């Protein structure tokens, strides 16, 4: 979608492997603010939104 | 209220301990007041801050 109508998707009831996002070189910017990128596999979340 | 002088000292000491324990719940401007949460969420360069 365009930036004025940005698409928001809820993520819930799943086990997430974030290691495929860090180890992928396709992303020019992979920048996390309130959490370390390498600790994402060690934590549990709710209210996940993309 | 006959023994109020001793009870004041007991209440002051217990209240000082309760305030000192309560102060652990404050984050003081950090992201969290829990050290385990910070150590499990952040890399050491920002977890140090």
């Amino acid at each position: 979608a365009s930036v004025y109508a940005w698409n928001r998707k809820r993520i819930s009831n799943c086990v997430a492997d974030y290691s495929v996002l860090y180890n992928s070189a396709s992303f020019s910017t992979f920048k996390c603010y309130g959490v370390s990128p390498t600790k994402l596999n060690d934590l549990c979340f709710t209210n996940v939104y993309a | 209220s006959a023994l109020g002088k001793l009870q004041d000292v007991v209440n002051q000491n217990a209240q000082a301990l309760n305030t000192l324990v309560k102060q652990l719940s404050s984050n003081f401007g950090a992201i969290s007041s829990v050290l385990n949460d910070i150590l499990s969420r952040l890399d050491p360069p920002e977890a140090e801050v």
